[PDB]
């Protein structure tokens, strides 16, 4: 019938995974991000771009391993393994970060093919592609911080590590030197994520808190059954009940799993965006009026002020070991201490 | 044919093996 | 006496042993179950017997 | 001070009194299936 | 440490304490044998 | 077997145990072998503990907790804490574990091979929830049992050796006591006061007097209940109150549980009177105030505050443990707060030691056991067991009650009928009238 | 039943480097240090 | 290696049980 | 369901296990030989415990040139050796 | 009949636009206090000497502060743990001034807040509900009794309480952080995996449901008007969104349960978050996190720093700028 339709047809064959014509894009980009994580995890040092021993071949245990980021002085380069920094060599490759803008691309082009995939599989099961929709706010995430937010910065250097410890020191470092915590951005990015798991604990307590008697168990599991044309619990009751406690209550079940959607999904963006600020730097690290009020007052005193010196010794007391390139030597004396202030 | 009960207590043992040697490797 | 009280007290772990894996399978298997109970009740008349000589076989070493 | 804390200590007491005595008055009964 | 008599069983008093956490594996492998009926 | 499957009992693996509500005879046998369990743990416990125990050092150094309970009890223990003999811990541990082997053999008799239900068998034994007056009777024998087991400890302190007393002059000794508190003014003012700070309520208890008469006040409360919950069945009130159902039962029970947990911990963590700093390690209070008296002893050869209400106390952040109070620094305490000129030229030698060996000591640790501040390195392997049993009981503590608000929740629906969910044909909020 | 399935190909690239990787990080569990 | 031996003697001890009724067909 | 033999089927088959009993050691003994014998050292460029700071200096060997950095550690390997 | 009848009718009736019931008596009275109390504490209360050593903190609006740097500030550290109402004070001054309105409204908040609890266990009774809401609800109570009671009982002064405030929340995490290494404790992980896959759960199942809407409605209609509130039909194909996703993974991988699926989605951000209110509290009794600090030493005796030594450094960093 032609190869392009048997070998669509193949593609969409049933089977225990599916593949369909994203498959041929996700399933290499995303084995080999998660085996590249893996190998430098289990292999691959960062004595030459962090001064920093991140593998379990160091010594390292899952928490402290990581792939770290390439050295500040590699810039934005793609770091690929026949390009001009490694010319070739697998050692020297991984040596110099290449492992982590390996996986960084592989998991970029993969997370598209999932998302791909999503719009295949919603296309052949005939379904309306919601999933794909909401599967955009973890790649809007992904883009901004591990892409965008360095190569609007120095180098991939200052993109988070893959691994546990490097991530935190990733939170620790946008706290301390963006007050990333004072951005509006990020404030609807954890409204959106707490809200998120809010609505995930309250309908899911609500459904199994309203279920219909259709069993004559005590364990009401298995009084469902998938086929049924029935709703398996009480939409009245419910709102019934959410009315007297909290005063307002969905009733519309269309909008509800709407609204589940939207509140993480777009709190997820909210925080791209402002992610996106940091990557030029503009941040919302200060009030003017505040700054201003304390420069003219001594005695004036908030918690805002209080965080900006802990901000401040965040980056005194971290510069000199997250940033080795800089060759920070600050002396004993000009490190904040509050015993100074 | 092996029951099943079998395979899982294996795995499960085999995998409670490996974590307490990947954790006395961690204390030493 | 030091060898007589290490002898002592190593059947006392055996036959506890004996007893753990015996006694719930005594009980659990209703086909054999009157000579199971003969030997349930000699074993736990044995592990009595063991546990006070051990406690006075420990003060005498 | 002391009236403000007497008045605390009078409202505190009679919402308190009002749980009590309202939780002992047939509870179990006010429910829409049994009793 | 123990009295110097207990000694030669002191790997086993080394292994007592985690016994008890077994009965709960217990009690799977034994729904394990059942087939979670 | 019979209630063994989903579909007589209604009952997942999951919830299998639930199984058990109506069969007495294994539900026994369930108790059993659990107590069975607890009784193993502390007998195997106490010997790992004793096993990798060098009496020579503190206990708290070792991550012990067992072992101070015991020598709290005046078991093996002379003045200051030192460890004279270890076998009464050994005794502890093995008669525990023998203990343990008896209950778990009656554990798997009543639950493999005893009666499934007690009713036939035993008027006596046999009990139904729904019977009050049974459950009264049994609840009057438990509570008998209880009062027995407080007059043991009283038994203990007064007649059979003591109990260790870190209030003893000289530095803490085992000591009898012979004149406990039997007023009730004391005992239950101890009941009535603020848990707040300062006043701290029945964890403020600091002397084995109080302790032993209000174990005396206990033990003989508990017994009279026992004999009136024996005599008597519920009143009208009381059964118009409650839910009576073995689920219900073990609701209030877990709540019970909680509280007693929060308590535990609190007492743990604050009362170094009935957890002796000898054994137990120094308070975080206890801590504090230690480093500010050593620093002024240091710096002598300046810690001194005011307080809200007029008390000489020491200066710094550990103005905020000015309510601390401890055997090694009672004697420099006058009647107007800390004693200067008495801190210069009163110290004893064994309040120093004592003070600096609780300043290397403060409850401060990490998961991985690593010894002071979370900024340091780990050339120090230690957490305080204050620590260690003030978490682990508020976590059990937290979960107690959570379990009592499942247990209870569920216990009212049952009782009322729809807690395997709503009737299609008559769904109550349907015939209720609408908000608006 | 066939053997060389889909199935086959993303279990067995999930597992052979599992076991050789599990393998080389017990290797690593005896290195002195 | 004493240690471990000991845990797993007491490891088998239980599923062991478990298969000697098994096998042996009684209630389970 | 899609035609493939199921899971528990396969785990519980006699064939399955006299199979899958020579392979896995074969992998297994693979990776320890590769970080026994030190292998893992040479391929990921992961220094040994006494090669991570020359006999003379202590100075961390971070790469600094984009262009060089290649000879950059193949200097720093060589200060090393 | 008696008064006290109609009372008790009144007062458990299902009829009342919001349910009061017993715990609602003990309810409204202290959220109503707590919530006044914060108000006007946060628009106009004097600053707070919170560390006991006269160099107070200004919380409020009228005080010049905004939205996001405004909080009421925790009572002072020369309180500590001690009981401050208002009688406990001089005068009206001192009790503003040691920080008394932050104990006001967290110890009525508190008490409002479990018998919030209480009164959705009560109506879930008095519907013929099951009763398990409450449970649900008992992890954001744990957390907040953790930040606001347990911490300060453990460390031994209200002033260690999270303010109530959004920049005073920022530095409760950060000298948190800096005394505790919270990130690093498995607790405060499972809590964060906990909210991480609520909101991924959350937008999923959203997501899935509104992907199988059965078609009811025209195109410019929207599709929330195809549901009709107390419709017997189900509104989306369940078997639909099974196929997908078990499409998008594997077939064993999805729910064919709604009510296992629902069960799943209060189960896990509530056991989440129940662990990190526990990691909370366990701090509090300084059982910190993991430290790992030099885990990693050379042939030669030199530390190799690892990302747990830069996590160290910038805790060190927090923490010498926090005290005094
Ligand atoms: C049904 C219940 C009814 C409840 C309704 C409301 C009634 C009151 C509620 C009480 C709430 C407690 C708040 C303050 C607790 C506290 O400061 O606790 C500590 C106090 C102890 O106080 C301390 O007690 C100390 C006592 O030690 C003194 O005495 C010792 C003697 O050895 C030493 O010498 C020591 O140095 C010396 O200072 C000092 O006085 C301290 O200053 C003082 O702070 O504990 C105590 O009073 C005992 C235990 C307190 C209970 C624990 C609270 C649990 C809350 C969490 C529940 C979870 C909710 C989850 C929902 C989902
Ligand atoms: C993937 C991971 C997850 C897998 C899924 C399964 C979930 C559970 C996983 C648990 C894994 C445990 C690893 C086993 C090794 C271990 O732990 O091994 C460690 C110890 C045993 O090691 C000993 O640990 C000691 C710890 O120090 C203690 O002892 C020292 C001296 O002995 C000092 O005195 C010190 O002060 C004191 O703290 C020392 O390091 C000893 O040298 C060492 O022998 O195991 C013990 O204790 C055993 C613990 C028994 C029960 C303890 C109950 C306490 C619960 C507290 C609850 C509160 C919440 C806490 C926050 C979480
Ligand atoms: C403290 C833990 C504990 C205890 C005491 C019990 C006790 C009991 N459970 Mg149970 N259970 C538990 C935990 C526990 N469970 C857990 C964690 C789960 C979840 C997996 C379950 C799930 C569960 C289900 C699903 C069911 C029970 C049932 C029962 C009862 C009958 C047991 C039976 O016939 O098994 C028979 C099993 C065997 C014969 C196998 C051997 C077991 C023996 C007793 C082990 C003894 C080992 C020990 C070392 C011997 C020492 C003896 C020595 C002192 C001489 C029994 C009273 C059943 C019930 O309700 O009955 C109506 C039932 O259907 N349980
Ligand atoms: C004295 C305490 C006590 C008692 C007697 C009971 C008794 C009962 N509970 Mg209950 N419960 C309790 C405390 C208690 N509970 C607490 C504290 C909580 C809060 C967490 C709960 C929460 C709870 C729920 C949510 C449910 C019950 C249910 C039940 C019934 C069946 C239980 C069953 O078969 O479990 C079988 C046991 C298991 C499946 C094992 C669970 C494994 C635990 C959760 C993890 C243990 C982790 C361990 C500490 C560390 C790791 C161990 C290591 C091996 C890895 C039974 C009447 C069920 C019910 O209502 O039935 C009517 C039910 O659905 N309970
Ligand atoms: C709470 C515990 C408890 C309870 C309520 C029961 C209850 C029962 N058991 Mg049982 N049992 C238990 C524990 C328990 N047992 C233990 C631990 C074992 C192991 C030794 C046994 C072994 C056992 C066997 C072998 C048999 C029973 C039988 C019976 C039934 C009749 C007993 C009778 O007529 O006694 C009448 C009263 C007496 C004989 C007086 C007993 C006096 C005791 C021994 C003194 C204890 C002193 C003190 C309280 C000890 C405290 C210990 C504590 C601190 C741990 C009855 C339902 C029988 C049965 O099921 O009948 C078909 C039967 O054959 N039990
Ligand atoms: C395990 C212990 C236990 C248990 C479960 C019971 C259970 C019971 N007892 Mg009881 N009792 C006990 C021990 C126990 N008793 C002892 C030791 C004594 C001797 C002093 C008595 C004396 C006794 C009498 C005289 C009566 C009962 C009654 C009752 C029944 C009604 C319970 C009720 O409504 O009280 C719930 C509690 C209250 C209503 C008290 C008011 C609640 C206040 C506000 C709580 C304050 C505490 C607060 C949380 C702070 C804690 C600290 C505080 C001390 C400051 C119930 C079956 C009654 C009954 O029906 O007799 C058959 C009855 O008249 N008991
Ligand atoms: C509906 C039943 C389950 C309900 C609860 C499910 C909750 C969620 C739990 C999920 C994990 C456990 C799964 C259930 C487990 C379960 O039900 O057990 C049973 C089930 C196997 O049962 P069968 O033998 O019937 O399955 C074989 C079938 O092919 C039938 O012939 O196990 C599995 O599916 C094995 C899982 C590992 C398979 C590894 C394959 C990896 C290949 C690569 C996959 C890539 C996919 C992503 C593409 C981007
Ligand atoms: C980079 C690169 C590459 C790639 C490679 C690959 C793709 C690999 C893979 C690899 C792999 C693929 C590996 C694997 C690994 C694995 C492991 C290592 C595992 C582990 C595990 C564990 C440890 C477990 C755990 C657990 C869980 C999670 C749960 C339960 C509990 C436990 C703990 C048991 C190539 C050559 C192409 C090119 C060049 C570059
Ligand atoms: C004192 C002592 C003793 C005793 C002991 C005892 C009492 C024991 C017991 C023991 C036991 C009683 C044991 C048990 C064990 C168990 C096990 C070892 C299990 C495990 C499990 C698992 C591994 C699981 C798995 C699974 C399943 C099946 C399902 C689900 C999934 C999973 C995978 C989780 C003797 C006599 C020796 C001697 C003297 C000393
Ligand atoms: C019902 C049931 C159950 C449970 C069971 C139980 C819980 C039991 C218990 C059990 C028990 C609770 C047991 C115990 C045992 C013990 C023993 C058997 C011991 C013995 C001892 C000995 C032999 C000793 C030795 C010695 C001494 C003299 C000292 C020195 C050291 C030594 C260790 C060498 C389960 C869950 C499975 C499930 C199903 C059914
Ligand atoms: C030994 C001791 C002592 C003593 C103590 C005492 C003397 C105790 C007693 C105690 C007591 C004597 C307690 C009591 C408690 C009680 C309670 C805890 C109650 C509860 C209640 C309830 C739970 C109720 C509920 C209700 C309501 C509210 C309404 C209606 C419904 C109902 C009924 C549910 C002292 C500290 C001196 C010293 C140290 C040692
Ligand atoms: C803080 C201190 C608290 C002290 C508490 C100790 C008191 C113990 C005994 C209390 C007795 C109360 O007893 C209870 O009272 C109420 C009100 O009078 C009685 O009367 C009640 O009857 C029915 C019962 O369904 C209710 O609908 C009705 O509202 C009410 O009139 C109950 O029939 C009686 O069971
Ligand atoms: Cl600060
Ligand atoms: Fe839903």
């Amino acid at each position: 019938r032609g190869w392009f339709d048997i070998l669509d047809d193949w593609l969409k064959r049933d089977r225990f995974v599916f593949v369909g014509w994203s498959g041929i894009l996700l399933f290499p980009c995303a084995y080999l991000a998660l085996g590249g994580w893996l190998t430098g995890t289990t292999f691959v040092t960062s004595w030459y771009t962090h001064g920093l021993a991140s593998s379990y071949l160091e010594g390292c245990n899952f928490l402290t391993v990581a792939v770290s980021t390439p050295a500040n002085s590699m810039g934005h380069s793609l770091l690929l393994l026949w390009g001009p920094e490694a010319q070739g060599d697998f050692t020297r490759w991984c040596q110099l970060g290449g492992l982590w803008t390996f996986i960084a691309l592989h998991g970029a082009f993969g997370l598209i093919g999932f998302m791909l995939r999503q719009f295949e599989i919603a296309r052949l099961v005939g379904v309306r592609p919601y999933n794909a929709i909401a599967f955009s706010a973890p790649i809007a995430v992904f883009v901004s911080v591990f892409l965008i937010y360095p190569l609007g910065q120095s180098s991939w250097f200052f993109a988070p590590s893959f691994g546990v410890a490097a991530i935190f020191r990733f939170l620790l470092f946008f706290q301390g030197f963006h007050n990333w915590t004072l951005n509006p951005f990020h404030m609807m990015g954890v409204a959106g994520v707490l809200g998120g798991a809010l609505l995930c604990a309250i309908h899911g307590a609500t459904v199994e808190n309203t279920l219909f008697q259709d069993g004559e168990g005590a364990s009401t599991f298995r009084a469902f059954n998938p086929t049924q044309a029935e709703e398996t619990y009480s939409m009245v009751t419910a709102n019934r009940f959410w009315s007297q406690i909290f005063g307002i209550a969905f009733s519309n079940k269309r909008w509800l799993h709407f609204f589940m959607l939207f509140v993480p999904v777009t709190g997820l963006w909210m925080s791209a965006i402002g992610v996106v600020g940091l990557a030029l730097n503009l941040r919302s690290y200060d009030f003017i009026s505040q700054e201003i009020r304390a420069a003219e007052d001594p005695e004036f005193e908030t918690f805002y002020t209080k965080n900006l010196l802990l901000n401040e010794g965040i980056r005194a007391w971290m510069a000199p070991q997250d940033q080795p390139h800089e060759n920070f030597v600050f002396p004993e004396e000009v490190l904040p201490r509050g015993n100074a202030l | 044919r092996i029951p099943l009960w079998i395979v899982a207590t294996v795995a499960g043992m085999g995998v409670i093996v490996i974590v307490g040697l990947f954790f006395y490797g961690a204390y030493a | 006496m030091t060898i007589l009280f290490q002898l002592a007290l190593a059947a006392l772990v055996i036959l506890s042993f004996v007893m753990v894996i015996g006694v719930p399978v005594a009980y659990a298997s209703p086909q054999d179950w009157d000579r199971s109970k003969q030997l349930i009740f000699l074993g736990s008349g044995l592990w009595i017997a063991l546990v006070l000589v051990v406690g006075v076989l420990n003060f005498f070493v | 001070m002391e009236t403000l804390k007497i008045t605390v200590y009078i409202v505190v007491t009679f919402f308190v009194l009002l749980f009590v005595f309202g939780f002992l008055s047939g509870d179990p009964a006010r429910n829409p299936k049994r009793k | 440490k123990l009295p110097e008599a207990y000694a030669i069983f002191d790997p086993l008093v080394d292994v007592l304490p985690v016994i008890p956490v077994l009965f709960l594996a217990l009690a799977f492998v034994w729904q394990a044998a059942v087939g979670f009926r | 077997a019979t209630n063994r499957d989903q579909e007589s009992s209604g009952f997942a693996w999951w919830a299998g145990n639930a199984r058990l509500i109506n069969l007495s005879g294994k539900l026994l046998g369930a108790h059993v072998a659990h107590a069975g369990l607890i009784v193993f743990w502390a007998g195997a416990m106490t010997l790992f503990e004793l096993a990798h125990f060098i009496p020579e050092k503190p206990m708290y150094e070792q991550g012990l907790i067992l072992i101070p309970h015991i020598a709290t009890l005046g078991w093996g223990v002379g003045p200051g804490g030192e460890v004279v003999d270890t076998f009464p811990f050994f005794v502890v541990g093995v008669v525990h574990l023998i203990s343990s082997a008896v209950l778990g053999f009656g554990g798997v008799y009543h639950a493999i091979r005893g009666p499934e239900t007690l009713e036939e068998y035993s008027s006596f034994f046999g009990y139904d929830w729904k019977d009050k007056n049974k459950m009264t009777t049994i609840l009057g024998f438990h509570l008998i049992v209880l009062g027995i087991g407080a007059l043991l400890l009283v038994a203990k302190a007064m007649f059979f050796g003591g109990l260790y007393d870190t209030w003893a002059p000289g530095g803490g000794d085992v000591r009898v006591i012979t004149n406990p508190t039997l007023d009730p003014r004391v005992i239950f003012g101890y009941l009535l006061k603020s848990p707040f700070g300062g006043e701290g309520w029945i964890v403020s208890v600091n002397n084995l007097e109080d302790v032993v008469g209000g174990h005396i006040w206990i033990g003989l409360i508990c017994i009279a209940g026992g004999i009136w919950h024996i005599l008597t069945t519920p009143f009208g009130w009381a059964r118009r109150a409650f839910i009576w159902s073995g689920e219900a039962y073990l609701s209030y029970s877990l709540g019970a549980l909680s509280m007693m947990g929060f308590i535990a911990t609190c007492f743990v963590w604050f009362n170094n009177t009935v957890y002796p700093s000898e054994f137990y390690g120094p308070t975080g209070p206890e801590a504090s105030q230690a480093q500010a008296m050593t620093f002024l002893i240091r710096d002598q050869k300046k810690y001194l505050m005011r307080s809200p209400t007029g008390e000489i106390i020491f200066g710094g952040e550990t103005m905020r443990f000015w309510d601390f109070r401890g055997p090694w620094l009672e004697p420099l305490r006058g009647p107007n707060g800390l004693d200067l000129n008495k801190i210069k030229n009163d110290i004893q030698p064994w309040q120093e030691r004592r003070a600096a060996e609780y300043m290397t000591h403060a409850p401060l640790g990490s998961l991985n056991s690593v010894g002071g501040v979370a900024t340091e390195i780990n050339s120090v392997n230690f957490v305080s067991p204050r620590s260690w049993l003030a978490t682990s009981h508020f976590v059990l503590a937290f979960f107690f009650l959570v379990g009592h608000l499942w247990h209870a929740g569920r216990a009212r629906a049952a009782a009322a009928g729809f807690e395997k969910g709503i009737d299609r044909e008559s769904e109550p909020v349907l015939s209720m009238p609408s908000l608006d | 039943y066939p053997i060389f399935t889909v199935r086959w190909v993303a279990v067995h690239t999930l597992a052979v480097p599992t076991i050789f990787f599990l393998g080389a990080i017990a290797a690593m569990q005896f290195i002195q240090r | 290696i004493a240690q471990l031996t000991m845990i797993a003697m007491i490891g088998i001890a239980g599923p062991m049980i478990i298969f000697l009724l098994a096998v042996r067909r009684g209630n389970l | 369901t899609t035609g493939e033999r199921p899971f528990s089927d396969i785990i519980t088959s006699v064939r399955y296990w006299v199979i899958h009993s020579i392979t896995i050691p074969a992998l297994f003994i693979a990776g320890w030989l590769f970080v026994s014998t030190g292998l893992a050292y040479d391929v990921f460029g992961t220094p040994r415990p006494d090669s991570y700071y020359a006999q003379e200096q202590r100075s961390i060997p971070l790469v600094t040139d984009r262009f060089e950095a290649k000879q950059q550690v193949e200097t720093f390997l060589e200060q090393l050796k | 009949a008696n008064l006290w009848e109609r009372f008790c009718n009144w007062v458990t009736s299902t009829d009342n636009r919001l349910y009061v019931g017993w715990f609602g008596v003990i309810m409204i009275p202290t959220l109503l206090a707590a919530t006044i109390c914060f108000v006007i504490a946060f628009i106009a209360a004097p600053p707070v000497d919170i560390d006991g050593i006269r160099e107070p903190v200004s919380g409020s609006l009228l005080y010049g502060n905004n939205i996001i740097t405004g909080a009421v500030v925790p009572s002072s550290n020369a309180i500590g743990l001690h009981f401050y109402p208002i009688w406990e004070a001089a005068s009206l001054d001192e009790w503003l001034y040691n920080g008394g309105p932050y104990q006001l409204i967290i110890f009525h908040f508190l008490l409002g807040a479990s018998c919030y609890m209480g009164r959705q266990w009560e109506l879930s009774y008095r519907l013929g509900m099951r009763p398990w809401i409450c449970v649900a609800y008992s992890a954001p109570l744990a957390s907040a009794f953790a930040v606001f009671l347990i911490y300060p009982i453990g460390q031994g002064s209200f002033s260690d309480g999270m303010p109530l405030g959004i920049s005073g929340t920022f530095n409760f995490m950060i000298v948190f952080q800096a005394e505790h290494n919270i990130l690093m404790h498995p607790f405060h992980q499972l809590g964060v995996a906990g909210v991480f896959g609520g909101a991924l759960f959350c937008a999923m199942h959203g997501s899935l449901v509104t992907s199988s809407l059965i078609r009811e409605t025209t195109e410019t209609e929207s599709a929330n008007y195809g549901y009709k509130f107390g419709q017997e039909e189900e509104t989306y194909n369940i078997v639909a969104a099974h196929g997908y996703f078990g499409r998008l993974i594997f077939q064993y991988a999805s729910f064919n349960n709604s009510r296992s699926l629902h069960f799943f989605l209060a189960a896990w951000p509530v056991v989440g978050v129940w662990f990190t209110a526990l990691g909370i509290s366990t701090m509090a009794f300084n059982l910190n996190g993991f430290n790992f600090n030099h885990s990693v030493i050379d042939a030669k005796g030199n530390v190799i720093n690892t990302w747990a030594d830069i996590i160290n450094r910038a805790n060190l960093g927090m923490e010498v700028m926090h005290e005094r």
